[PDB]
């Protein structure tokens, strides 16, 4: 006629840590992390990032040839690029303020591609189709960004240039150039004949100088001159100018914007979906009320906070047998 | 008690008795109740607790550290549970074992072998916490002394 003690025994098999014993079984914990995710990167609440498949954000934006195809939009939740994605600046040099205008652009509401100076109408005096090199090679010809020119002397004579340009659009424009650094003084005179040659580039938000450097860097992509590439925001209102007696790589094309606030770059091979989350990551996205997660330092809209440990598991119960 | 019930149903811990009447198994209430009233307001302090400084290494060294520091509060939590509810094994044994004393045979294992005859509402009476160690006295002493 007994009367007994005894507990619960779980069908559940998840194990938790203990100071002096780590392996043990319970029947009852909770994860703090998050492990899982769908494996996809998808649309950021309904709107898509932009994929830029072997071009990196610079050729892209630069509008090197390889990117030619691509895509388009006028807005995009984040931007992600592959780990195969090469297509950047194909005439060796640097591109400056690069991480800075990275972030301005992960995040775009409408994004408009206007051609601020026009090929035809805008450079009277001076050479717009001299403009490629064998560093850009488009269907195995010599070719260039599609949204700059390079400009060069018509005549034998490079005259002075000014040309100008007020916002008449309705938000930032994002305008860019670069800056030409030949690699002997016998360079330097073929393209702009002139030898004292000088760039200036002027607004509200922006006012810079240039010097080329004439010298010879090692042969990249065959060549031993450098290209920089500079970039700015003009204002709603605002104005922009731009003098020469040489080495100026001119815009023709420029983008109309308005941003977001930033999401991110998302470098990872995964595949987007017509899929939606709030919480996307470079290995997929995640569907959490989850407090954390050791999937991904990098992390987009709304989500849980990055950790590096392996595994977080309380104990809501005790042990089984 | 040197295991677990895989059949226990409603609840953590409990009670298993075959008496004239029947055999199998139940679990209390309020020890399975005020349980989970400390654990889950447990569970909560502790992560609330860890947030960040206003107290009035990039974050590299930092999140490492933080990490450490985080790692451990359940480590910890942990620790203090499967002892706090072997705690209320314990418990649960003595509190019987006190009021049944010399009326029923401490075989361990939780279990007890009545050596008078208890039946519903004299079980439940011990587990309102109310039994009758006069009740059923000498219905024990007589049983408990042919043994003897
Ligand atoms: C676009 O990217 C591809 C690969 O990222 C470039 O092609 C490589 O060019 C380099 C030197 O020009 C060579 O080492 C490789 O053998 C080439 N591979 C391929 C696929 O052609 C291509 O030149 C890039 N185009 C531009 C203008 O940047
Ligand atoms: C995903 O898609 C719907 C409908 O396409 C969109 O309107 C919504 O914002 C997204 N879901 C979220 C944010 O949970
Ligand atoms: C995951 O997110 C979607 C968003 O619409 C929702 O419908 C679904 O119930 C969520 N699942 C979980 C586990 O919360």
């Amino acid at each position: 006629d007994t009367l007994c003690i005894g507990y619960h025994a779980n069908n559940s098999t998840d194990t938790v840590d203990t100071v002096l014993e780590k392996n043990v079984t319970v029947t009852h914990s909770v994860n703090l992390l998050e492990d899982k995710h769908n494996g996809k990167l998808c649309k950021l609440r309904g709107v898509a990032p932009l994929h830029l498949g072997k071009c990196n954000i610079a050729g892209w934006i630069l509008g090197n040839p390889e990117c030619e195809s691509l895509s388009t939009a006028s807005s995009w939740s984040y931007i992600v690029e592959t780990s195969s994605s090469d297509n950047g600046t194909c005439y060796p040099g640097d591109f400056i303020d690069y991480e800075e205008l990275r972030e301005q652009l992960s995040s775009v509401s409408s994004f408009e591609r206007f051609e601020i100076f026009p090929k035809t109408s805008s450079w009277p005096n001076h050479d717009s189709n001299k403009g490629v090199t064998a560093a850009c090679p488009h269907a195995g010809a010599k070719s260039f960004y599609k949204n700059l020119i390079w400009l060069v002397k018509k005549g034998n004579s490079y005259p002075k240039l000014s040309k100008s340009y007020i916002n008449d659009k309705g938000k930032e424009v994002l305008v860019l150039w670069g800056i030409h650094h030949p690699s002997t003084s016998a360079d330097q005179q073929s393209l702009y004949q002139n030898a004292d040659a000088y760039v200036f580039v002027g607004s509200s938000r922006y006012s810079k100088k240039f010097k080329p450097e004439i010298a010879i860097r090692p042969k990249v992509r065959d060549q031993e001159g450098r290209m920089n590439y500079y970039w700015t925001l003009v204002e709603p209102g605002d104005k922009i100018t731009f003098e020469a007696t040489g080495n100026l790589v001119v815009p023709r094309y420029a983008f109309a914007m308005e941003r977001n606030a930033g999401s991110g770059i998302i470098i990872s091979d995964t595949p987007v979906h017509d899929c939606n989350t709030t919480c996307q990551t470079p290995k997929g996205a995640i569907n959490t009320s989850l407090p954390f997660q050791n999937i991904h330092p990098i992390t987009i809209g709304k989500c849980p906070k990055y950790v590096k440990s392996t595994k977080l598991r309380l104990a809501t119960g005790l042990r089984n047998v | 008690i040197e295991g677990g019930w895989t059949g226990m149903v409603d609840g953590w811990y409990g009670y298993h008795h075959q008496n004239e009447q029947g055999s199998g198994y139940a679990a209390d209430l309020k020890s399975t109740q005020n349980a989970i009233d400390e654990i889950t307001n447990k569970v909560n302090s502790v992560i609330e607790k860890m947030n960040t400084q206003f107290t009035a290494k990039v974050d590299d060294g930092f999140l490492d550290i933080w990490t450490y520091n985080a790692e451990l509060l359940v480590l910890l939590e942990n620790e203090r549970t499967l002892d706090y509810h072997d705690s209320n094994v314990k418990n649960l044994y003595e509190k019987v074992r006190s009021q049944l004393k010399n009326n029923a045979k401490e075989i361990g294992n939780g279990c007890f072998e009545f050596y008078h005859k208890c039946d519903n509402t004299c079980m439940e009476s011990v587990k309102n916490g109310t039994y009758d160690y006069p009740k059923y006295s000498e219905e024990a002493k007589l049983n408990r002394e042919e043994i003897d």
